[PDB]
DNA sequence: GAACGGAACGCCTGCTCTGAACCTGTGCC
DNA sequence: GGCACAGGTTCAGAGCAGGCGTTCCGTTC
């Protein structure tokens, strides 16, 4: 190995090829010294055309080499490469890459990959361009990978000139009726710590296609926020409910909807997940002057429906507080602020009736009654 | 159903060529047929559909029978220039209807005017490029036309 | 610095070799042109002098009817027939797409605000002078390049910027009642000198006729058909725009102009020789 | 884990320096959850009144309040029938005034403080806080038959 | 029937519980608004938190129209004073914060807000915007939906202004007739200035301005007057305006250079001289900084081998 | 009064403008 | 006759502007 790292001080000039030839004759006939020959090769004087060949002659053992010493060969692979050699090795190393072959120090240096390829992509724009143009022209296969997707989201989170391109690129691929549950399920599930490296892109991209129209496009935007706020950990949890909160409070009808069926969904799927950050859905009640009654049956069904999953009766807190403001906004004179507490009472009384239960709609209804006498 | 005519190609055989141009002429008889009906009946509602379609009309005959003309001119030259003179004649009664929307000075008429003159202009433009493509742009005469009223007088 | 004696008496000096001597040296008489305009240019907007340039090419090329006696050589002697042609045609044109320009972001922004009444007079006694100008190379016999084809192009622009003003005044006489005698003597000129003059010169050009890869031909001819129609819509939109005005000002400036030019085509008997 | 730290100080504080008229201990049926008694505030209608209140402690806490309600019956403007108190300091920003610069003891202070003087502009009970208001001895009368009843031995 | 002065808030407390038509809500915030001139600063924020939770339901464009010409105003006094800051600028900041905060809970005024701020033809923006308004939108740049609107509205706002300068130069003949109205080059500069009193909301987006502006047009021309010079003009202004958010800004001058770096090395596929002369008065006016940002240095000499002889030798 | 034909704002695309290179005409020894 | 400047021309490609689609409102019988 030092020998080789040594060979660039040693050899004189008319000896370069010559060790060139018989290096690629080491390379194919030893797998573990692929770094330092690599280096070697990079550091020699040689033809170009050579460095193809031996290129290509890395590329097709590519399977066979053991993962901590893929960047350093990736990072050569996109030196080697040319403007022109782009798509060319991009195609190939789009192909023959697997990410699904690789699995703990899998995982780290998969991760270490995946900085040294963002690095790669970040650095030349040569790349990002031809890489997206190699996965439009990926449209025709139902069948392109985790690797593609992922990739997207990347040079989203990276690479800023090209924001509108993948955005167009992405909507017109996923209103085709391709990308698809299948394929975030296993990006989700496998590559999840890549992910949640790039936490801001993910919900940057769910938001932008909640402002869409077109339900595949909702639905993805949507789904998005789904697989982060199950996968991810508390941080990015309560960042994800975050955005849908965002969107309640804030948005314009298409998007409160969307978010409230998302809320609605995530409570059915995790309520102890939501318990945590149930504080946030309670922070929508300072704007229910911005709020419709749909919407506001809704999010009374909602609150009401993660308060009275059994186990999270120990947490009786936000419904002591929803009970509070029911007779606040009952209390009120006005008819607008009377009617959103009458809505939320009776949603209340009936996911609670599904003997001291019977006691508490008992009241409730009668004090509603009363009020509304 | 205009706008539905494929131009074929030189290469496609002369029998194709005759039969849409067969099915041009019809087309553009129904159209002076239809034109001819303006002078009896003047109101606002027919001359805005006559404005509107005479120059929609006029760019199926841009885009879909001048590349057949180019095609089937030194084969089928006299079917072509009839077809032609067939529609200049009432070319003129929609350059004298465009004189109706400035003299009365209607606006809701005079709106699809500018593309009317500029469509038509396209039309005697896209000839000259026929001649020029067929390598007798010295044929191409061009001249003005009496400004008539609808019915067709000199109005001065 | 702009206004400096030492820079007056340099554009005078300029000026005073321009208008004396000959100089048949092609490069050298645009030269002493491009100079003598870009000293201009920081002294004074560049109109008196393009129709003086106008005026002297209406003297030297001729006209459209073959029976005018025009002859100007008094006002710039570095302008001949050798020169103009190719020369001082395409000079005193950009100049004038310039001074377009500036009038056009002036009304552009005077439209923006709903310091007016100064603003339009100037507008309207650089389109009447430049009118002057654009009037002169109309009359005139042209050569048939991008000669004649930036003249034509130039004057759909003098008239989008007309139809823009029209518009601007549109937003005032419906309010308080005007469309002052400057403007209303503006349409009339454009009806008198130019309108006319335009079917003249269009019918003049497009009768005049005087190897060839297959896509770029068609390409040459699709290219020089865009023009004339677009000048056709550009006044089209004027008269059109004049309508609004005459009907919601309660005066008809359609007194002044004229019913629309239209044209027929012929095909004639040669068509049977080649074929 | 910050729950243990906060709880520590809070729990010694409580048996070493608790504020006036008021205790609070880890609750011998409940060691997790805070017993506490607020003994009625002087010269008000909860005179010979000693009130048990039940603090839930979050998860989440400093960063969320704690959850207190009167275990004690209380005849009260900012407490109904079932213990719910009308409290800033129970709720987040903007609703509530909750903040990590305050602590248990702090808010139980803030208890004994609505005791004394009930607040008429956050109702829940609409029927207490106009008798409060309109019929102050009616309340007075109710509020210490109340004491006499649940509050006292 | 005129309002007593003190109590105008007060009085405008209690339109808020009534319910009111558009015409009366017009009529009860202009009053309010011609109330403006003729009070101190510092009770003005609570004032327009109370003409909003009105506006709302109602008239919204009535209520930015005001409060913006009316500050374009008092920041002109200030500005022909000098030719008063600490206590203005405070009030502005917490204003705009206020405007931000009714914008996160209402879209729509988002968006009638730039509709309002809109170049449209050149001479609209030249009496729209101001650096009070900048400083309003390189704000709401916070929210993530507006970002991208607001950077390009700036960005061609920006544009225009350097196509209207240099016309006015060329010719006599203009520069006589039009009085030569403030270029958002002037403006945007005296933004970055007046975050020192550290509205630190601001800054994200002129640093984001900065580099899209060196981003959009590098000479790539140079790897004439119109596609050179106001092209030139638009990253020239980017330099000036990042060279003063690090000189300014102390917390943000490590993400400042790391992006300039960032942008530096890896790249030289475009050019890249501008962002060196850039680099070069960052660096030479407090090196010290780059004593925090060694660990992008250690990995631009990781390709000091594959960038050509200038990006390096610089 | 009511039925018809024109005005209003968000989206997509064709037209235009530019600039860069190659090539074919033509100018001079 | 041969070579090189000149200008024509031709194409990539960026960016702009207007006409349509879905929806409301003035005008004429």
């Amino acid at each position: 190995h030092d020998i080789i790292t040594s060979l660039p001080e040693i050899l004189g000039d008319s000896q370069h090829a010559d060790v060139g030839k018989e290096l690629s004759d080491l390379l194919i006939e030893n797998t573990s010294l692929t770094v330092p020959i690599l280096d070697v090769l990079s550091s020699l004087r040689l033809d170009p055309n050579f460095l193809l060949k031996v290129r290509q002659l890395v590329m097709d053992k590519l399977s066979s080499i053991r993962l901590e010493d893929l960047p350093v060969i990736i990072k050569f692979i996109l030196h080697s490469v040319t403007a022109m050699d782009t798509l060319e090795v991009i195609s190939e190393l789009r192909e023959k890459l697997d990410l699904q072959h690789c699995v703990s120090s899998g995982q780290s240096c998969i991760i270490l990959l995946f900085d040294v390829i963002k690095s790669a992509i970040r650095y030349e724009k040569t790349i990002s361009e031809a890489w997206i143009k190699a996965i439009e022209n990926t449209a025709s296969v139902s069948e392109h990978k985790v690797f593609d997707l992922v990739m997207l989201f990347i040079i989203y989170s990276t690479n800023t000139q090209t924001k509108k391109y993948i955005d167009r690129v992405l909507r017109n691929k996923i209103r085709s009726g391709c990308i698809q549950e299948q394929l975030l399920q296993s990006t989700f599930s496998v590559h999840y710590l890549v992910l949640k490296d790039m936490c801001s892109s993910i919900l940057s991209l769910a938001q932008s296609l909640l402002h869409s129209l077109d339900q595949s496009i909702i639905s993805f935007g949507s789904l998005l926020y789904k697989y982060a706020f199950k996968f991810f950990d508390t941080y990015c949890q309560q960042e994800v409910v975050g955005a849908l909160v965002t969107h309640i409070c804030s948005g314009n009808e298409a998007e409160v909807d969307t978010a409230l069926d998302v809320l609605l969904e995530l409570v059915v799927l995790n309520p102890s997940a939501m318990m945590m950050n149930a504080v946030f859905v309670k922070g929508i009640l300072d704007y229910l002057d911005n709020i419709s009654p749909q919407q506001i049956r809704k999010l009374f069904y909602v609150l009401s429906t993660l308060a009275f999953s059994k186990q999270n009766e120990a947490s009786s807190h936000i419904q002591d507080d929803m009970h509070l403001v029911i007779r606040k906004q009952l209390s009120s004179t006005v008819f607008k602020y009377k009617l959103i507490g009458i809505i939320g009472a009776v949603t209340m009384a009936g996911i609670m009736a599904a003997d001291e239960q019977c006691t508490q709609v008992t009241s409730l209804l009668q004090l509603v009654h009363s009020c509304s006498e | 159903t205009v706008k539905k005519i494929e131009p074929g190609t030189a290469a496609d055989s002369q029998q194709i060529h005759e039969e849409k141009l067969l099915y041009w002429n019809m087309a553009v008889r129904d159209f002076s047929i239809l034109i001819n009906l303006i002078k009896v009946f003047d109101s606002h509602p027919v001359l805005h559909v006559c404005l509107k379609y005479g120059r929609l009309f006029v760019e199926a005959f841009l885009k879909q029978c001048m590349p057949l003309l180019d095609f089937s001119f030194r084969k089928h030259r006299e079917d072509v220039l009839s077809l032609l003179e067939t529609f200049q004649l009432d070319t003129r009664l929609l350059h004298h209807l465009c004189g109706h929307s400035k003299i009365h000075q209607d606006t809701r008429l005079t709106q699809h005017v500018p593309l009317l003159k500029k469509t038509l202009e396209l039309l005697v433009c896209r000839v000259k490029a026929m001649l020029t493509l067929n390598n007798c742009r010295e044929a191409f005469w061009l001249g003005n036309l009496k400004n008539r009223d609808l019915q067709g007088e000199e109005i001065k | 610095e702009p206004s400096s004696p030492q820079f007056v008496q340099m554009l005078s000096w300029t000026s005073k070799i321009c208008k004396e001597n000959s100089r048949e040296d092609a490069l050298f008489c645009k030269s002493l042109m491009n100079l003598l305009f870009s000293l201009h240019v920081s002294y004074k907007s560049p109109v008196i002098l393009l129709r003086d340039l106008s005026q002297d090419i209406h003297g030297h090329l001729g006209d459209i009817d073959q029976d005018v006696e025009v002859e100007k050589t008094n006002h710039f002697a570095i302008v001949n027939l050798r020169t103009a042609a190719p020369t001082v045609c395409l000079l005193v044109l950009s100049q004038a797409e310039k001074v377009l320009e500036e009038v056009d972001w002036l009304i552009t922004k005077l439209k923006g605000q709903v310091p007016n009444q100064p603003v339009e007079k100037a507008i309207i006694m650089q389109l009447g002078t430049l009118l002057t100008f654009f009037h002169e190379l109309v009359q005139t016999a042209l050569p048939s390049g991008s000669c004649v084809d930036t003249l034509l192009k130039d004057l759909c622009k003098m008239y989008t910027t007309l139809t823009a003003l029209v518009r601007y005044y549109l937003q005032v006489c419906q309010s308080s009642g005007g469309i002052p005698k400057n403007m209303e003597k503006l349409v009339k000129l454009s009806g008198s000198h130019l309108t006319p003059l335009c079917y003249s010169f269009i019918s003049y050009v497009q009768n005049k006729s005087k190897p060839a890869v297959v896509a770029t031909a068609m390409a040459r001819v699709l290219r020089e058909t865009k023009p004339i129609p677009n000048l056709i819509f550009a006044i089209e939109q004027y008269e059109k725009f004049l309508i609004h005005l005459s009907k919601k000002s309660k005066v008809s400036l359609m007194q002044h102009m004229k019913l629309s030019t239209s044209r027929d085509f012929k095909i004639k008997g040669n068509i049977l020789d080649m074929v | 884990m910050q729950r243990a730290s906060r709880l520590k100080r809070e729990l010694h504080m409580l048996a070493t320096e608790p504020p006036p008229g008021i205790t609070c201990w880890q609750d011998k049926d409940q060691m997790d959850d805070l017993r506490a008694q607020i003994l009625g505030g002087a010269n008000t209608p909860y005179e010979k009144g000693v009130f048990k209140l039940e603090v839930i402690i979050p998860e989440r806490y400093p960063f969320e309040p704690p959850q207190i309600r009167f275990l004690t019956p209380i005849y009260h403007p900012n407490i109904d029938s079932a213990g719910r108190i009308c409290l800033d300091v129970l709720k987040l920003p903007p609703k509530g005034a909750w903040r990590p610069s305050l602590n248990i003891a702090t808010v139980l202070t803030s208890i004994q403080l609505l005791m004394s003087e009930p607040n008429p502009d956050d109702p829940l009970m609409a029927d207490i806080s106009s008798e409060f208001k309109y019929n102050k001895p009616a309340f007075l009368k109710n509020a210490r038959q109340w004491t006499e009843k649940h509050a006292r031995q | 029937g005129r309002w007593d002065q003190q109590y105008v808030i007060q009085l405008t407390s209690m339109f808020k519980d009534v319910p009111l038509t558009a015409e009366e809500v017009e009529f009860v915030v202009e009053k309010a608004l011609s109330m403006f001139s003729k009070m101190n600063l510092q009770e003005i924020p609570p004032l327009v938190y109370q003409l909003l939770v009105l506006s709302s339901k109602g008239s919204r464009k009535s209520v930015l129209e005001g409060i913006i010409a009316f500050f374009s105003a008092l920041d002109k006094q200030h500005n022909e004073e000098q030719s008063p800051s600490g206590e203005l600028r405070h009030v502005e900041g917490t204003i705009i914060l206020h405007i931000v905060f009714a914008i996160k809970l209402d879209y729509e005024l988002g968006r009638e807000l730039v509709k309002h701020l809109k170049v449209g033809q050149q001479g609209d923006s030249n009496n729209n915007l101001s650096p009070f308004s900048i400083a309003l939108l390189l704000s709401v740049t916070r929210i993530q939906r507006f970002q991208d609107q607001v950077l390009d509205l700036l960005k061609t706002s920006v544009v225009k202004s350097f196509k209207d300068l240099q016309l006015l130069q060329g010719s006599k003949f203009l520069q006589n007739l039009v009085p030569h109205r403030s270029y958002v080059s002037t403006m945007i500069l005296e933004v970055v200035k007046n975050s020192v009193h550290s509205w630190d909301h601001v800054t994200q987006g002129l640093v984001e301005l900065g580099f899209i502006l060196m981003d959009s047009y590098g000479p790539k021309k140079v790897l004439p007057s119109l596609s050179r010079m106001p092209n030139q003009h638009a990253c020239k202004l980017g330099a000036n305006i990042l060279l003063e958010t690090f000189k300014i800004h102390e917390m943000i001058r490590q993400e400042i250079l790391e992006q300039v770096l960032n942008r530096v090395v890896t790249r030289a596929s475009s050019p890249i001289s501008h962002f060196l002369d850039l680099l070069s008065n960052i660096v030479m006016y407090a090196p010290l900084v780059l004593q925090s940002c060694s660990s992008k240095v250690t990995e631009a000499f990781d390709y000091l081998s594959f960038l050509p002889l200038q990006t390096v030798q610089r």
